[PDB]
Parts: C-alpha cells; structure tokens; sequence
C-alpha cells in the first residue's frame, strides 16, 4: 500500500446539526475544531506526497518501440494495448477489477432514498486525489519502457539503448554466471520466462488483501463516527430537537453541554487513530518507494529483498491504492 | 467549558465554597484535557523525528564511511563520496557523484567467431566503427585491439544467435 | 459572513491570507417560512369539572380520570382559581402551549396541608408510604390549593380518611382500600380491636379555626407522555397549510424542526405516529389531518473550496463547489467563467488548452495558477523521448561530470 | 526486541464491577468498548 483516504470534517454541522443555539453554544469551545482539521489536512497533504515519492522518480515519458525485437521475450501483458480508455495494462486491469472501491454526489440524488449519503448529511467528506488512474498507469508505462529499452541507464542519466540478451548477459555475469550460459540457453530461458508470466495470469484470472484492508478500515471509522450520534452521554435525549421542544433556555443548556462534550470527545478520538494510522501507511510508501529505485532502477545484492533467490530484474504494476512488484529471479 | 467564566477569581469572590466546587471541577476536567491532547501529539511527532534520525545515521554510516552500491540512496547518479555539514536541528550531506555526459553510437555483436571458436569480452563490449572491430568498456568509450588476453573462448560457433566473423590476435 | 474569503481570514484570525486552497464550511440554505401542523380538535377541556368540583376523594381511595379529545387553554383559569403550590417536572412551564400530550390522567384528593410537600418523587412519610406514591421517572404536574372554606365544618368534618398502619410500602400508583385489623404484636388478633388491634384508617377534623397546617387542601396530578405517540390532546396554536419541496421550519403536534418534507412509499401501523434512522433522528412523519406519510430531509449539504493568490497581490478568489454538475444551482453566485472538473465546478477561474506544472492543486489532474487573471490547466507529467532499440546498436559516452547535491535531514 | 505483552480488558468489570445499576446505566454508550477492544485485538494480532 501507498496511499489511504483523504478526510474533511465540518465540526458544526456534525456536533450541532442546523440548530442555531448549539450553534452559539459551541462558540466557546472554538480552538478545538480548528485543532481537528489541522491535523487532517496534513494527513491528506501527505498522502499525495506519499503517490509522488513512489510513482514520479523519473521525468522523461520514454515511449516503447512498435517492433518490439526482443530475444524471444514476450512483455504483452504487461506493456499496454492502445485499445482501452483506461491505455493500461491486462494484469493491472486484472488488478483493478479484484478490489471494492472523491467524485460527485448531487443533492437530487440523495435527497429522499446509501451510507454515503447519511455521511454526507452530517459532514464527513471525502477528497479527490490529485493524481489520477490514467496518470500512474502512464507514469508505469513509461517505467517499463525505460527498464526494457536502456536498463539501468535512465537512472542514472540519460538512456543508452542496447539490446536485451546483452542486458540479460549482465544481469547473469552479476550474480555470479558467466555469459556463455545466456548466450547459449537463450530460447531455453525466454520459454521460462514466458510460462512463467503466464501462470502469473493464470492465478490473478481466478492476492489483494492488504489493499482491501485499508479501504475496509476507512469505512468502518467514519460509518462508527454516523452510529456515534445515537448516544446520550448522560442526558435525557440524543436529539436536539426533543430538548429544545420541551425544555427552555436555561434547563436545556445543561443538556446541550453534555451532548456538544461527548461529540467533540468522539471526533478527537477518530483524529487520532487516524495520526496513527497514517503513520503506518508512511512507512509503506517508504519503503515501497526504496524498492522501486533499488530494484527497478538497478539490481540488488541484498538478500530477500527483491524476491526469493538470485535477483535478476523486476516490473511494477499500479494497483488500487498501491503497487504490485513482479520479480524475476 | 461551560462555565460562568474561564478565570478562577471572579468565580471565587461572587461564589462560595459549595457553589464554586462545580464550576470549579468543570474547569478542571476541561484543561486536564486540553493538556492532554498536547502530549499525545507530541508523542506523534518523536516518532517521525526518530525514523528520520535512524535514517540519517545510517546514511552517515554508508554513505561517509564507505562507498555505496545502492541506487539513489547516497545521491542521483554513481556515487563516490559524501560530506556532512551540521544544521540546526538536523544534518545536511553533500553528495559527490558520478555522470555520463556525451554520448556516441556504436554497432554491437554479442561474440566473435574465428577458427570455429566463439569469444566473449570477459570485461566489455564488442564495437565497430563500421570497418574494425574493437573490445571497449562499458562507462567509457576507449577502444582496444581484440586479442587472446581479453577474451576467451567457449565452443564452436552454431549456436550464438547474433554472432560475428572477424579476426582475433595475440 | 461577508464571503467564502472573509470565512477563511476569520478562521485563520488573521488579515493576512497566503497562496494556496483552503477548505470552508458547507453550503447552507435558510428556510423561507414556517409551518405547524396540529389535529382538528374543538372541544375545550373539562377544566370545570375537575378544578371547580363539589366533593373530593380521600387519598387512600384517591380518584383517577382520563381525559382526551380537547384543547388544553389553561388561562381561563386565571379568573377564578388561584394555586398555592403548581410544578411540573418533565417539561417547562413556558412550552406548555406549544405541545401536544398522549395519555393524560389526573388523579384528584384531599389532605391536611403541612402533608403537600410529600407529593414527590421521593419524599417517604405517612402519605408516601400508606396511601399514595409516585414514580422516580415521573412526567407531569402537581398542583395544590387552599379549600378551608369548602371542606371544613363548624364542628368538626369527618368524612376525609387517610390510612395509617400498614404492614408494607406502597409501590408506584398503587391503591389500597382493604378494612382490616392491624397486628401490632404478636397476639393473634381474631378480627377484634383489643390493645394491639387497630383499625388501620383514621379521620381528619377540618375545623375552620385551625392552624394553616391542619387546614384541608385539594391536590390534583397530572400525568401524560410528550412526543412519542399520536398525541390525541393538544394545545391552542393555530395551524398553517402544507408546504412541500421548500426549506421551511415545522411543528408536528409538538415536534420542532427544520427541512424539506416530500412524499413517502412507507407505511405505519395505526400505533404510529413518528420514524426514526440509525441516530435516532426523525426522517418520517404522520400529518395529524390528511393521515398521509411525509419524509423530512435536510438542507445543507455540500462541500465548499476557496483557491487564493494571497492576499499581497490580488483580492481576486476561485470558489470550487465539490458536489454540484454546473452544465447550475447550489452556487453563491454565478458568472463570466465555469469549467465543470472532475472534483467540481469551478467558479472565477479561465480554462486555457495548454499544459504546465501544477502550482496550486486542485484535484483530479487540475491545478490553478495566477498569470492578469486565474488560470486552471491539466498539468503535465513531463517530456517525451522515444529511446531508440535497434537490435545491434549501442550507445556509449564520451566523457563526464561531477556533481554535487544536496539532502537535508 | 521483537515482540511485546498481549493484553484484553472486560470494560463492563473494570467500570461496573458487580453492579446491575451501573451496568444499566452503561448500556448508552456502549460502542466505545467495542471500539477499545477492536484496537487491542489488533495489537495482540500484529504481535505474532
Ligand atoms: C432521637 C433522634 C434519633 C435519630 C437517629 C439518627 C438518624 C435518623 C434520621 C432521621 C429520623 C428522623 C426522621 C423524622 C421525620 C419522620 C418522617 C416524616 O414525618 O417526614
Ligand atoms: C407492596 C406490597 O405490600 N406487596 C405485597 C407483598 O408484600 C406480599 O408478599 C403479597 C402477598 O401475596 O401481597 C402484596
Ligand atoms: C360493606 C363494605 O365494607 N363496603 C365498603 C365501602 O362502604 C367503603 O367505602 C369501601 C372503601 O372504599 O370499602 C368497602
Ligand atoms: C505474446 O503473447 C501473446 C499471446 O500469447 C501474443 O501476442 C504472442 O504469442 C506473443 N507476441 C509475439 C509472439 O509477438
Ligand atoms: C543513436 O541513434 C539514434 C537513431 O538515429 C539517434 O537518433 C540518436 O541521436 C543516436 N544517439 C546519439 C548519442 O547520437
Ligand atoms: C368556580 O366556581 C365558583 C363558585 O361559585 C365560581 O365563583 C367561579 O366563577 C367558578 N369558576 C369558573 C370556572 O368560572
Ligand atoms: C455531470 O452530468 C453530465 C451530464 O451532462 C455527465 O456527463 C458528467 O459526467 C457529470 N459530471 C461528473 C464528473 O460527475
């Protein structure tokens, strides 16, 4: 995972509804609401410095070849086919259709009758990022383009085509082979390859959990924040409405008090798991972003970190939320 | 917090000690909370600052102490050296590195067959002008002659998809 | 509350604002007018035959009656009846003319005055614990008055009972009205008044020249519930029309609010009157004269976006409304130039075709930037450069370069 | 270090004890324990 859900709440319209004496009331406490949306706004500043770290290293969008000329090495499948409105990927479109889940919902739609809409009702809005779909499958794209066509170059400068079995005699000499093995088990090694891929396919047309974790996370908080309200910490109702129809000013004071108490308590508390989860998240986009210029970019010598074995070369695929590593050892 | 007033000597001199005790704890409660929140943010950010600082120890340790092989780790680019500088509240490194600034083009072939023998580099890649060939390396374009001592040889020359006929020398 | 500018200075508490796009409260809609709704009710209620009576009941076989079908104005009291002692304890006395009461009884007796203070909730004594009680979660009104010049004879009346000794305590609204003979002792009382046998009911005097504490005094009980139910007896407010499709203020047979209310596919079993959601809020209700079913829905709705130069350089403001499809209502104003992104439409700002990087963002591929007007652009992720790959051609350098970078921690 | 305590806590003894009354009272808030112990669980299952 790179990226969470971005958040904005309306303190008002949550803890006082259209009522104007809470409204008033609610003057006093004042710095508290301001507090709040502070921190979420750098939560969600942060998330799209996060998607950038990750997915914009390199500022040259390298186009692919149409010949495609290769040693007997297929990249259909994960190179794109200029036929989709989405130009991306077969297993990124795979991807794209294993995970549930910013846009538009109008005041028509919603009036009368989702969840969405009781959210929305009570001031809990969810931001757009900035950078779109279409934007980092483009941005991957051009990765992949760069990585078949020049190897480790675009890294580290300008990029120096050269063809791929000499790429691949590289790779081989640097983990401890000599060339003549490549040279000479060249159509051997590109069948592997291609069978391999294939049976990646083969498993994904049939695992995403972690990316479905956060999506589930989110909406679990902000439906607990809606079912929240129901309470009446110590007070004789849970509507304003109810107290303010049968209580005057300064009987009814009491109550709004205890009610406006307890709702700033449960936003401050969801504020906080969410500091704390964001956290999380940073970590992950780190180090997610460590490997794209470690072993994307180039090849590792550390063990276990790019895969399982001897590393030779890797692929990124974009993914709801986050980012697929396909490593070839 | 809702209170008659935020200062504790007005609710003091009009109120007296039974009266007074509820507005009183009321003030209490709230600033207690008030603190509270402070500290727990302030724990929130020690950890940031902690990754950042383990971070730039290890960066100190790899990238001054040594010389490292990882990409984009110690700079942009290949690296050679680093220097630290202190800051307030923090450390800047200045990152000495390596670039390859002009470019020429070259005609390839993976080996060489001469007696029905195939030769391989062993340090480089094969080059041609477009009459002779020369061996080169990688990083920097200068050629030489291909001879016995740069290469060495592996089989016979029927299965290296690419292969070149030229002339190798002693 | 002069402009979404104005919000964010006062929300800063500052004068000064700096470049970028700042978040504001949501778009919010003020009701027109204001509407009640009550039943069609004509009868007043019987004020007379329960206050202006002829001849009361005994506490221990206390009277309860029910009432329904009538307009509580209460001010046609003030002509004749002066109360001594009147409280109510669920409701304030101020609202009582603006609400509408479900199941409402009132029980009628007489006793000696220094006993009224025991009509409470709590409040053990002789008249709490023998002969009559109320509930800890009461919801009514007590009211109590001076009748020594009604129920007190010359020579003494003794027509009014209470109850003294009883084996137990009274639980909530509960009555006793057993004759028995009272076992103090041990002896086994065989239903005769022997030294240790009482007769567990006694008598008041009500002499006119007694004390004010051993005066009589008529207590009636009021006891309803409130907004919970069809609520058969009501107030004397006048009632309005319907109005549908439009913000407006309500009342609902006591229910105050704020919406629009539209019609409903739902249907209520005769023992309903009002529907909630998940929080507990009312989003259904019963018109108390045409019976059909409305649903409530709020007004405001919608976020809101103010995009700033700062405030050294231009007054100039874009205001971005997320959830609108201006291809054009839900706006503060209108004018020379709307775009229609993907994240909402945007207001004070011109489209050009090109492409830059993003200086202010906005979301979804649109940025901002100030050129001298506002601009929005689809922002770029950079240049193209089309590698080459033949399959037998390799480029190599020629030379190179040191550089020198900064990274600060 | 690599792993720390594993910990849960019944709300309704540790606020109410053997009380019926407080136990009734309680019942309004309600989605805070739930909540509390949702956050525990998770620690306890990250720890192995
Ligand atoms: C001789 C005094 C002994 C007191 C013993 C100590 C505590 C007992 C407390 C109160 C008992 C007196 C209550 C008198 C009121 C009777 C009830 C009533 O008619 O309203
Ligand atoms: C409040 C009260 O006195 N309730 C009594 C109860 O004490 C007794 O056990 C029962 C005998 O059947 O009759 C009733
Ligand atoms: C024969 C008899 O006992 N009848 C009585 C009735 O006279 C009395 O008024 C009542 C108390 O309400 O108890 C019964
Ligand atoms: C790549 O695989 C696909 C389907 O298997 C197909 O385009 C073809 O077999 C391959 N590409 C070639 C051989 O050009
Ligand atoms: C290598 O050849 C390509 C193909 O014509 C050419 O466009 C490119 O400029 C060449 N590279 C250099 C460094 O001249
Ligand atoms: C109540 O009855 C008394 C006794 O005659 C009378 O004076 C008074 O007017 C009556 N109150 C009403 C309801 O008018
Ligand atoms: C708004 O409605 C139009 C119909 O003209 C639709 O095409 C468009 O997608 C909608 N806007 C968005 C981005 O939801």
């Amino acid at each position: 995972p790179v990226s969470m859900t971005k958040t904005s709440v309306d303190c008002t319209m949550y803890i006082c509804g259209d009522s104007t004496e809470c409204s008033n009331l609610l003057l006093q406490y004042g710095s508290f609401c301001t507090q709040l949306n502070r921190a979420l706004t750098g939560i969600a500043v942060e998330q799209d410095k996060n998607t950038q770290e990750v997915f914009a290293q390199v500022k040259q969008i390298y186009k692919t070849p149409p010949i495609k000329d290769f040693g007997g090495f297929n990249f259909s499948q994960i190179l794109p086919d200029p036929s989709k409105p989405s130009k991306r990927s077969f297993i990124e479109d795979l991807l794209f259709n294993k995970v549930t889940l910013g846009f538009i919902k109008q005041y028509g739609d919603c009036l009368g009758d989702d969840l969405i809409c009781a959210q929305k009702f009570n001031g809990l809005t969810v931001l757009p990022p900035l950078l779109t779909d279409e934007m980092i499958a483009q941005y991957t794209s051009a990765l992949l383009a760069g990585t078949i066509t020049s190897g480790w170059t675009f890294g580290a400068g300008a990029a120096l085509q050269i063809p791929f079995a000499m790429q691949m005699a590289y790779r081989f000499n640097g983990i401890g082979v000599t060339q003549n093995v490549l040279y000479e088990n060249q159509k051997l090694i590109a069948n592997q390859f291609n069978s391999a891929i294939g049976k990646i396919q083969d498993s994904l047309s049939s695992a995403l959990g972690k990316l479905q974790d956060v999506v589930n996370q989110n909406a679990q908080a902000l439906n607990t924040l809606v079912k929240q309200l129901s309470s009446n910490f110590g007070a004789i109702s849970s509507v304003l409405n109810d107290i303010l129809s049968r209580l005057d000013k300064v009987e009814a004071e009491v109550q709004i008090d205890r009610l406006i108490t307890g709702r700033l308590q449960s936003l401050q508390t969801y504020v906080t798991q969410q500091l704390i989860r964001a956290a999380e998240i940073r970590a992950s986009a780190n180090l997610a972003a460590t490997k794209m210029s470690e072993c994307v970019l180039g090849q590792s010598k550390r063990v276990d970190f790019c895969g399982k074995g001897y590393h030779l070369m890797s692929f990124p695929q974009s993914a709801p939320h986050g980012v697929v590593f396909l490593h070839v050892t | 917090f809702g209170a008659i007033s935020s200062v504790l000597n007005d609710i003091l001199s009009r109120l007296d000690k039974v009266e007074a005790e509820v507005q009183i704890d009321r003030l209490i409660t709230g600033r207690l909370q008030s603190l509270q929140t402070y500290v727990t943010q302030q724990l929130i950010r020690a950890a940031e600052i902690r990754a950042s600082a383990n971070l730039a120890a290890t960066k100190m340790s790899e990238c001054v102490l040594g010389q490292s092989k990882r990409v984009d780790f110690c700079g942009k680019g290949y690296h050679l050296m680093s220097f630290p500088q202190s800051a307030p509240h923090g450390v800047v490194f200045l990152h000495v590195t390596y670039v390859p600034a002009q470019e020429k083009n070259f005609t390839t072939a993976p080996a060489i067959c001469h007696d029905g023998k195939a030769h391989f580099p062993r340090e480089g890649v094969f080059v041609s002008n477009g009459t002779h060939w020369f061996v080169t390396q990688r990083n920097f374009y200068e050629p030489q002659i291909i001879t016995t001592d740069n290469t060495f040889v592996s089989g016979n020359c029927d299965v290296v998809i690419g292969i070149v006929n030229n002339t190798v020398y002693d | 509350a002069l402009d979404p500018l104005s919000e964010t200075k006062c929300t800063l508490k500052s004068f000064t604002v700096e470049k970028g796009i700042y978040q504001t409260s949501n778009f919010r809609v003020q009701p027109t007018e204001s509407i009640v709704r009550f039943p069609n009710i004509t009868n007043l209620c019987p004020f007379g035959e329960v206050f202006n009576a002829t001849r009361f009941a005994s506490v221990y076989a206390w009277n309860r009656k029910r009432i329904s079908n009538c307009v509580a104005d209460y001010s046609v009291l003030y002509n004749s009846a002066s109360f001594s002692t009147f409280k109510c304890y669920g409701v304030s006395p101020t609202k009582l003319n603006d609400l509408c009461f479900t199941n409402v009884y009132a029980d009628s007796f007489v006793i000696r005055g220094d006993e009224v203070r025991q009509i409470a909730p709590g409040q053990t004594g002789k008249i709490a614990d023998y002969n009559y009680k109320l509930p800890d979660d009461f919801t009514g009104c007590v009211i109590a008055w001076n009748s020594n010049n009604l129920d007190s004879k010359v020579g003494g009346n003794y027509n009014y009972l209470y109850r003294l000794f009883r084996k137990s305590n009274l639980k909530p609204f509960e009555r006793d009205i057993s004759t028995e003979i009272y076992q103090a002792g041990s002896t086994p009382c065989n239903g005769v008044e022997g030294f240790n046998c009482y007769f567990p009911l006694q008598s008041y005097g009500f002499q006119p020249t007694n004390g004010v504490g051993y005066q009589p005094y008529r207590v009636v009980v009021l006891s309803f519930e409130l907004l919970h139910a069809p609520a058969t007896v009501c107030g004397p407010k006048k009632s309005t029309n319907l109005v549908k499709n439009k913000c407006v203020n309500f009342n609902f047979n006591g229910l105050t609010g704020t919406g629009v209310l539209t019609e409903s596919n739902k249907k209520f079993l005769p023992f309903q009157q009002f529907g909630r959601d998940i929080a507990d809020t009312t989003d259904a209700v019963r018109d108390p004269q045409t019976l059909e079913i409305l649903d409530i829905t709020p007004c405001s709705f919608g976020g809101v976006s103010v995009i700033t130069p700062g405030t050294n350089t231009s007054n100039q403001v874009a205001v971005l409304y997320q959830d609108v499809n201006c291809t054009t209502w839900r706006v503060y104003s209108t004018g020379s130039n709307v775009f229609q992104t993907r994240a909402g439409c945007l207001i004070g700002a011109e489209h050009v075709n090109n492409s830059y990087e993003c200086d202010i963002p906005i979301g979804a591929g649109i940025c901002a930037s100030y050129q001298q007007s506002i601009i929005a652009y689809t922002m770029s992720l950079g240049a193209e450069n089309s590698v080459a790959y033949s399959n037998n051609s390799i480029a190599i350098p020629t030379n190179f370069t040191i550089s020198v970078t900064t990274e600060i921690l």
